[PDB]
């Protein structure tokens, strides 16, 4: 898998591939590793297909109760959330997971717990297999604050590129938009992505 | 934990005549890729203790809050708290290599070494270490990973012995301890230019210094390097 | 996999003179090559005129010897503040350990002090708590080059009397104190010679009816 | 499973002053078992000793071997080898077996007669020369050896005192091991002669 | 076991600690590690002692051979050549790792070689258990254009950090120099830190002491 | 292991040798000798892995056959056991090692003594006034330390020897169906008509 | 090791060695073999030294307990059978035990129970355990009669234990020796074996092969 | 989870469980043992109250602990055979452990005892 | 393992067993009986691991002993049998396996026959008319197969065994030290005296 | 190590860094991993030492011994030499090889050989721990027929983005850039490339 969140001026992005593969059987073609926790709070799965739903699902529901209770928790909370899961049962579980939210006091804010259950709070974060493939490329080419139109296009590429050369993804790149104005789901294919 | 993903290199350390200094690179990395480069490994606590974290970041992140929350409680029905009843370096170090051994006990380790450095109440420094075993031990230099093999052998250059420990001044202290952190930059795969220090010292007390870098540094000498063997161009 | 011990040894020996009782060992701490401490004290007074030390894997002589000054606080509390006699002690080691014996304490024990005559007495236990009143017993690293040197020393072990072609074994006697120590310090420079894990200190604790006293000696560095 | 430590046995020798003096235990064994108590480490090529602890059938064999070789020796320089070389001699035929070799622990011990020097030298199982001028030890008591040794020596010792130290050397470390002891035999030699002597000791 | 090499402007240095341990018991107090390949070759090894003495001799021998052969004063670059070649041979099944420095007519030389067969080619080296000692030293102090009287100082200061802080190394500190101009200087146990204290007490023992059962004089003749 | 004993008294050498040969769960004969006769006044008895035993004597046995004809001569029992050691001591450096053990007893015509050499297949000798291979020794070495003297009669050490079987009898594991007994002595080699 | 007890007319005799080893390092010479579990009964330790030293002081403790709820000595019956019971409760755990448990009742006279870590308990009249324990077999089996004298007896044992320090590289150091009657146990001392084999060559003839 | 104090102490020192279980043995039907130069002797009455009683079935008042010991009683019946199976089986257990039957005394200092421990434990009379 | 044999005749069914216990190398005891009775009228051999075998045997004993008091009654053999084989297939799938064989032996008193029962440590019950556990059934089937005749006196049945013990001291490369040998018939359970 | 060759109109340019290590121990910083083979046909060396210095050795051998009997080679002949001995000793050897050249026929020429010992002739290539990091980065700024100033620049930042996130490449950075005009040596030390 591929999957990366970014923060830009007017909140965040997430992308991801659409690859799930059993050694190289290509078990599903059209996935969606994008999965919503809360209303503006999603994450990016990466891992353990088992693991990460799982686990998903279960910070979805403390996310439901936290509302019911407290009124809308913050990206932070729905972070240490996952974090608290992934680090107390790191002996079993492969997870690597990306969060990224959207609020008015905050913008966009995106953390990253990788295996093992540390936290790490960054401008934009990458992982899954295709990740190693475009640290130089990503490194090299985000900036902060930059327009929604940029930072399509700033995934776009990256992704076009971790998926070219990593076996393990593929398929149409989904992103999903997060702003005060709400949430956007967008798809591109692979005749727009190969040929950049 | 039972094996270490994300990871903090050396840390290294020295009591000086009046305090301690310590020091630690800011990388997380993740084998041998340098993934995190905004890592912060010391953790003071209080105003008089620092303390250093390598090995396993998920569990130096654990340690942290348990650090958070000892400050909290001793707080609590504790009107000295910010007085004769704060906390001491002595105390929070107890209290780690306790839970240290304990996990350790419990083959669950927390996959640290950690050194606590402080100056104590009464006007001593501070400085012992710990690790995922529980194995404890002071000296007036100590240090971790790569540090033991490369930084120790310098600093003990400075303080070979207790009765150095009064003649060592910080100015020499500090800059004994920056060119370890270049020795190490040099040699330690791991490591990272960028660093924290920190200084605790009884009169002008917690110093903590983020954002250092490795500078002058020795790399000419590279251009009259040809070959391995027999070639001259 | 993770593996629970270690090994910092390390080097301890104690001789039981007849009114007195020496403890002693290097006061230097390692890990594989590496040094960790050259003052790092590892024989430890807990009162009632009892020198202890545990030396092997630190974390686990550091925790054995907590717990058993808590034991001895705590037969105070229990036994209207009673004196703990050195064979009492030991019997309590004995079960510190062996409480232990399916996940051992990875470490070589040895306690010192006056019997309840007052009489020198040392103790020696394996790591699951088997134990022996014993003349003399070095611990640790160092242990095999040690103890034939006492055996020789001490006990005049293959000494005889000249002339007689070995038909009177040489007879013992008692040693000061202060010819202990020298045996004491001579093992020890020895050993340092000999043995890379040995070097950097050397603490004594000396018991006598009249308390515990701290000696200590440099020793080479390398 | 350690060929090192199946019959087991010690050595050691050391130098006094226009002396030196050589030294092992008796003691053949097959693990628990004691075999023989007959079983002498030590052997001789003209005025060179050589001892050897280590694996038996080997002990001999290469025994065997330098008696042979200081045979050639000696009826081609027409002249009796000295210490030295015989260190080189020994060195270099072990390591012809570097990825084989022979499991042993030699010792050599001499005096030049050209030069009146006291010598001893020892070796690893494939052959690096250990040279030292005051003692050498080897053998499955090696630790306990290298312990009454150092406390033991001084150097220069006159031939009779320098028996009373090896001796006594020995045998305390014997006694600490579960495979040596089983008797004990005490070369010294001198320029012009060399007295052995077995040593009284304790059978169990 | 530590040992380093330094080069200077005018040629270039070697140093050893001297001691020798099987496990952790010391074998050899003094042991000189310093090994001549040929008179302005020298050489330190570290790692199985009898395969750095056996490869040393060795080398030494066929360079002194092709030496006589070529009529020529032998080059450190033939001594690497066929040391690496060798190593490499074996697979690093013979354990043999050395800093090799010397001077030929093409001028002054430092490398080292690593049991598998790779080499390096530097300003300042070193290797053994003691490496990282050393190098930490010469990390901080290494400057280019050092004098031979710098040289030696700083070489016999790297050899004392793996001394000291490791317990693989050491007792003395042997060196020795090979300036361009002149003979090979080598400097048995230059420095020499760690001597014994007197002991408490002599343990000589009375004459008779020892039990004995038979004599004999034996036959050399 | 199988019993391998030996004794050289005063004026000769006897030679104890278990006759069971057991292949795994059956008991396949119980009146096998594993002696062979080296010259007139030397035998060699031997015990180990299957096979091995028999091949390794008779080659040992042709040898020494071979030396007698070619210098009509009778080797020492000392320079047998010599050659023997020396052909163990190869074996094992040997792509495939011979596993047998061995006791050689021999009256020495020249020297007018008995001799008994113990060998194992490493190639370890010693001559001994007493010797037995593997477990035997464990057995009945705490008799012969006791009641050996040098000056026994042939009738003594066979006493001496039924005290021994016995022992073994009683406190060993496996039946080896008694065993066969030898005398070397200096009118050769001759086998006791029955051990009851 | 070697340790052994036998059972006769007078009582029993129970004789040990007294060496200690860890790999060929020989920690001790001096180990007390002989647990005195209470002045009636005796146990030996081999296999494992805590283990044993332990399990039989512990033994003591439920003897003694025993004693002051029934108003009765226990017998050997009994006190073997509370640590072997004790004992394959932790069959598999890892123990390492082999003992004798000897004693001498009214009602059972002289008995001997052998108890080890399998869980194995076995009454008999001799037994031997250790890495010594075929040397000392050998001894006994060919002079053992039932009515030996005390003194006889004592030899015996002592002789026994020899033989197998002799032989035996784990055996040596010293022997103990006891003899346990109806009214309980006497120690009958500890014997240098250094100096208690030259003795016994030069007394009895015996170690003919050894130059002395 | 039931473990309410029953047995308890009334002002005059009493424990009134305990002595109103008396008057159920005081109720019970009779029983006696009279002890000779060797032997022992239980006799117990039988209630005449009902006479199609099938003698050979119905329970016996004297039970056998081990071969060598009996037990007879007054009071409940039902309650009664409770304290032969515990007792019965500490006999069993006893010969398995010290490899020898009960004592009589053991055996009463036994079953005594499990009657005091149901007069101090929360929840049983 | 031990000699574990049995067998059913007209009146009576027979149990030997073998007398040696060897730990290791040495053999401990040429005495011990491996049979404990149940009931007046039903015998229990077994063999098997160390502690094990006795454990489980007086185990069962006390159980049938604790029966026979509460109910005045003697189980017959079959129900003895049933329950024995229930406990070993509890002991089977539980946290440490007694690793033990039986022969159970009775004469039922009500139906006046004898009755074997063979149980190995599994819980595999079969009823038979002779019987043995390990190894001892190889040696000895082949003689009972053409022997044995249901209407065998207790004579004739001994020396059926007799020749039994015979093969197995000819074949069987283990020392077992003899036999001990009971009869279980309508009067109880008794001893032979003596057998070889 | 991170390694790369590069083809540009007036030629081609290989770069390095300098860094070798054995785990996390640099032994060496300064590494020179541009290794010539013939005047103007080099490598760059990734994989073992031992096994690197060894085959070029060897190829140097060669292609000295080619020059004097048949003139200059090739760069396909020099990359044809490796080949073999990389193809031919698979099995024991663990070395990835770029080979680059200049002549006037082919100007800049790159042949890669990865383990295995496959030869893959290429406008540019990548190799050692370092290149996957820029594998992004590459595709997606190289172009042919760049000028050399900017060829440098392309290999500056590639391999100042390799250095930044792999462990096992630092130093310095190496280059050697082959033309008609002959033979350039570069370097760049860490002040200039890592602020890039
Ligand atoms: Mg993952
Ligand atoms: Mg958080
Ligand atoms: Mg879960
Ligand atoms: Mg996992
Ligand atoms: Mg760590
Ligand atoms: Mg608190
Ligand atoms: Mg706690
Ligand atoms: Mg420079
Ligand atoms: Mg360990
Ligand atoms: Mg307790
Ligand atoms: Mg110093
Ligand atoms: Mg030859
Ligand atoms: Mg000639
Ligand atoms: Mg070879
Ligand atoms: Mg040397
Ligand atoms: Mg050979
Ligand atoms: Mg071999
Ligand atoms: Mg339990
Ligand atoms: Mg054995
Ligand atoms: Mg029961
Ligand atoms: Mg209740
Ligand atoms: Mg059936
Ligand atoms: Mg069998
Ligand atoms: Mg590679
Ligand atoms: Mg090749
Ligand atoms: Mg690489």
């Amino acid at each position: 898998t591929s999957i990366m969140a970014v923060t830009f001026k007017d909140g965040v992005i997430l992308g991801a591939d659409s690859r799930t593969t059993t050694g190289a059987y290509i078990a599903n073609r059209v996935t969606d590793k994008l999965t919503r926790v809360h209303d503006k709070i999603w994450c990016c799965r990466s891992g353990s297909a088992a693991d990460t739903q799982a686990i998903a699902d279960i910070v979805q529901y403390h996310l439901e109760l936290y509302t019911s209770q407290y009124g809308t928790p913050s990206t932070e909370t729905a972070a240490s959330v996952f974090k608290e899961l992934c680090y107390e049962n790191k002996d079993n579980l492969t997870a690597g997971i990306i969060v990224a939210g959207y609020d008015d006091k905050n913008k966009g804010e995106v953390y990253t717990i990788p295996l093992g259950g540390s936290v790490h709070k960054l401008p934009y974060a990458i992982a899954g297999s295709g990740s190693t493939f475009i640290y130089g490329y990503c490194d090299k080419n985000f900036r902060e604050n930059m327009s929604k139109e940029e930072t399509v296009d700033f995934i776009k590429h990256s992704l076009s590129q971790a998926i070219k050369w990593d076996g393990s993804s593929g398929g149409v790149i989904r992103m999903v938009v997060l702003t005060a104005a709400g949430v956007e789901r967008l798809i591109f294919y692979p005749d727009e992505y190969e040929q950049l | 934990t039972q094996q270490p993903i994300v990871t903090g290199t050396s840390v290294i350390s020295m009591k000086y005549d009046n305090g301690v200094i310590i020091a630690a690179d800011n990388l997380g990395s993740y084998g041998s890729l340098l993934r995190f480069n905004g890592v912060e490994r010391l953790i003071p606590v209080g105003d008089n203790t620092v303390v250093g974290i390598s090995g396993d970041i998920s569990d130096m992140q654990h340690i942290e809050r348990l650090l958070k929350d000892l400050v909290t409680e001793n707080a609590y029905d504790n009107p000295l708290a910010d007085a004769e009843e704060a906390l001491e370096p002595s105390y929070i170090f107890e209290y780690l290599a306790t839970v240290m051994y304990q996990r350790r006990s419990k083959m669950n380790p927390l996959w640290n070494a950690i050194i606590v450095a402080g100056v104590q109440s009464n006007g001593d420094q501070f400085l012992r270490y710990v690790n995922l075993l529980g194995v404890t031990y002071s000296s007036p230099t100590l240090a971790t990973g790569f540090g033991a093999h490369m930084a120790n052998p310098l600093l003990r250059k400075v303080v070979d012995r207790e009765s150095d420990i009064p003649k060592t001044t910080v100015q020499v202290a500090e800059e004994a301890i920056v060119n370890a952190m270049r020795v190490l930059y040099y040699r330690d795969a791991r490591s990272s230019r960028n660093f924290s220090l920190a200084i605790i010292d009884k009169n002008t007390g917690l110093t903590f210094k983020k954002n250092l870098q490795v500078e002058n540094m020795k790399w000419d000498f590279a251009k009259d390097i040809k070959g391995y063997g027999t070639q001259k161009i | 996999q993770f593996n629970p011990y270690g090994d910092n040894g390390g080097t301890i020996l104690g001789i039981a003179g007849e009114d007195f009782a020496v403890l002693a060992g290097d006061t230097r701490n390692i890990t594989d090559y590496s040094i960790n401490s050259r003052y790092e004290p590892k024989v430890f007074d807990c009162g009632d005129n009892i020198v202890m030390s545990a030396n092997g894997f630190a974390a686990d002589g550091d925790a054995l010897v907590k717990r058993f000054k808590n034991s001895v606080k705590w037969y105070h509390f229990d036994h209207n503040d009673k004196k703990l006699s050195i064979n009492s002690a030991a019997r309590n080691i004995q079960h510190l350990l062996y409480g232990k014996r399916f996940f051992p304490y990875y470490v070589h024990t040895i306690i010192a002090g006056l019997d309840e005559d007052g009489k020198g007495a040392v103790y020696s236990f394996d790591p699951v708590g088997s134990y022996e009143r014993e003349q003399c017993r070095a611990g640790g690293a160092a242990a095999s080059l040690i103890m034939p040197f006492l055996d020789n020393q001490v006990n005049f072990k293959n000494q005889y009397e000249p002339g007689t072609n070995g038909k009177v074994k040489k007879p013992l006697k008692y040693l000061s104190v202060e010819e202990v120590i020298k045996l004491v310090r001579d093992s020890f420079t020895s050993a340092t010679e000999r043995h890379i894990q040995v070097g950097d200190g050397l603490e004594i604790l000396i018991v006598t009816k009249d308390g515990v006293r701290k000696e200590f000696y440099e020793l080479k560095r390398d | 499973s350690d060929p090192s430590s199946i019959n087991g046995g010690i050595v050691v020798a050391m130098t006094g002053k226009d002396c030196v003096a050589i030294a092992c235990d008796l003691r053949l064994g097959s693990q628990s078992l004691g075999v023989s108590n007959k079983f002498e480490k030590i052997f001789h090529y003209g005025h060179v000793f050589l001892g050897i602890t280590g694996l038996a059938t080997d002990v001999t064999t290469l025994n065997e071997m330098f008696r042979y070789k200081t045979n050639l020796y000696k009826l081609k320089e027409e002249r009796a080898i000295e210490p030295e070389t015989f260190t080189q001699l020994v060195s270099s035929s072990l390591y012809e077996r570097r990825f084989g070799p022979y499991f042993v622990g030699p010792v050599v011990a001499g005096i030049n007669s050209k030069s009146g020097k006291p010598f001893i030298a020892g070796f690893d199982l494939i052959g690096c020369i250990d040279e030292a001028k005051d003692f050498i030890v080897s053998g499955t008591a090696s630790d306990q050896l290298f312990g009454m040794c150092e406390s033991l020596y001084e150097p220069n010792l006159e031939p009779e005192d320098l028996f009373e130290t090896i001796s006594q050397a020995l045998l305390n470390a014997a006694d600490r091991d579960a495979l040596s002891g089983w008797g004990a035999v005490v070369y010294i030699i001198k320029k012009d002669e060399v007295v052995k002597r077995y040593l009284k000791m304790r059978q169990d | 076991t530590t040992i380093v090499g330094v080069k200077f402007n005018n040629g270039v240095v070697i140093a050893a600690d001297t001691r020798s341990t099987q496990g952790p018991i010391v074998a050899d107090k003094n042991c000189a590690k310093l090994h001549r390949i040929s008179p302005k070759i020298w050489c330190a090894g570290a790692g199985t002692a009898a395969d750095t003495e056996a490869v040393t001799q060795l080398i030494g021998s066929n360079i002194e051979l092709h030496s006589l052969y070529t009529s020529r004063e032998p080059r450190v670059v033939s001594a690497l050549q066929m040391l690496k070649q060798h190593l490499f041979k074996y697979q690093g099944h013979i354990g043999a790792y050395l800093i090799v420095a010397g001077v030929d007519p093409t001028g002054s030389h430092l490398f080292s070689i690593h049991a598998h067969g790779s080499t390096d080619v530097g300003y300042y080296l070193s290797l053994g258990s003691g490496s990282l000692a050393a190098m930490a030293v010469l990390e901080s102090h290494w400057k280019q254009d050092l004098t031979k009287e710098e040289a030696i100082k700083l070489a016999s200061d790297a050899i004392q950090a793996g001394i000291w802080n490791d317990l693989g190394s050491g007792s003395n500190v042997d060196v020795c120099v090979m300036e361009i101009g002149k003979d090979a200087e080598y400097l048995r146990n230059y420095l020499t830190p760690n001597v014994r204290e007197e002991k408490q007490k002599s343990y000589k023992f009375p004459r008779g002491t020892t039990a004995v059962l038979k004599e004999s004089i034996v036959n050399i003749c | 292991m199988d019993i391998i004993l030996g004794i050289r008294v005063q004026d000769s050498v006897i030679l104890a040798s278990s006759k069971a040969v057991t292949r795994g769960i059956s008991v396949l004969k119980d009146s096998d000798d594993k002696t062979r006769q080296l010259s007139p006044h030397t035998l060699m008895s031997f015990a180990g892995e299957a096979g091995d035993t028999v091949q390794f004597a008779e080659y040992i046995q042709a040898n020494i056959q071979l030396y007698s004809i070619r210098e009509d001569y009778e080797l020492s029992p000392q320079a047998v056991s010599s050659f023997v050691r020396q052909e163990l001591a190869k074996s094992i450096r040997s792509r495939r090692p011979y596993q047998v053990n061995v006791l050689i007893g021999g009256y020495d015509k020249k020297k007018n003594k008995p001799e008994l050499y113990q060998i194992d297949y490493l190639g370890t000798k010693v001559e001994l006034p007493y010797g037995a291979h593997g477990y035997s020794g464990f057995y009945t070495f705490s008799l012969l330390d006791h009641h050996y003297r040098p000056d026994m009669t042939t009738e003594e050490g066979l006493d001496l020897l039924k005290l021994c079987v016995q022992e073994l009898e009683k406190r060993m594991p496996m039946d080896f169906k008694g065993v066969i007994v030898k005398i070397v002595d200096k009118d050769g080699i001759r086998q006791v008509d029955d051990f009851q | 090791t070697t340790t052994l007890a036998f059972r006769f007319q007078g009582g029993i005799i129970v004789a040990v060695d007294s060496r200690a080893t860890a790999g060929n390092w020989v920690a001790s010479q001096t180990v007390k073999k002989v647990i005195e579990i209470n002045p009636f009964l005796l146990g030996t330790m081999a296999g494992g030294a805590a283990d044993c030293q332990f399990w039989e002081t512990w033994l003591g403790s439920q003897c003694r307990l025993h004693e002051l709820r029934e108003k009765e000595r226990i017998s050997v019956a009994a006190a073997s059978k509370i640590l072997s019971n004790l004992v394959y409760q932790y069959k598999g755990a890892g123990l390492s035990m082999g003992t004798m448990i000897c004693g001498y009742t009214r009602k059972e006279g002289p008995t001997i129970y052998y108890v080890d870590s399998d869980g194995t308990r076995l009454k008999g009249d001799i037994f031997c355990v250790g890495s010594g324990q075929t040397f000392a077999y050998g001894v006994l089996d060919s002079n053992y009669k039932w009515d030996l004298s005390v003194e006889d007896a004592l030899y015996l044992g002592k002789r026994s234990i020899l033989a197998a320090a002799h032989r035996d590289a784990y055996s040596g150091g010293s022997v103990n020796l006891y003899h346990v009657t109806e009214d309980g146990w006497i120690y009958h001392g500890n014997h240098d074996v250094g100096e208690l084999f030259w003795k016994v060559k030069e007394e009895e003839g015996s170690f003919n092969n050894v130059i002395g | 989870g039931y473990d309410r104090a029953l047995s308890i102490f009334s002002p005059d020192g009493h424990i009134f469980q305990v002595e109103y279980a008396l008057e159920a043995v005081k109720r019970g039907t009779c029983a006696v043992g009279v002890k000779g130069k060797n032997c022992v002797v239980l006799g117990c009455e039988r209630r005449s109250t009902l006479k199609l009683q099938d003698t050979r079935i119905t329970p016996s008042k004297v039970s056998k602990i081990d071969s060598h010991v009996v037990l007879s009683f007054s009071g409940l019946n039902a309650d009664s055979r409770i304290l032969i199976e515990k007792a019965r089986v500490e006999a069993q257990s006893h010969r398995l452990t010290l490899e020898d039957p009960v004592t009589v005394e053991y055996l009463t200092r036994y079953v005594a005892g499990v009657q005091q421990r149901y007069t101090q434990s929360g929840g049983v009379r």
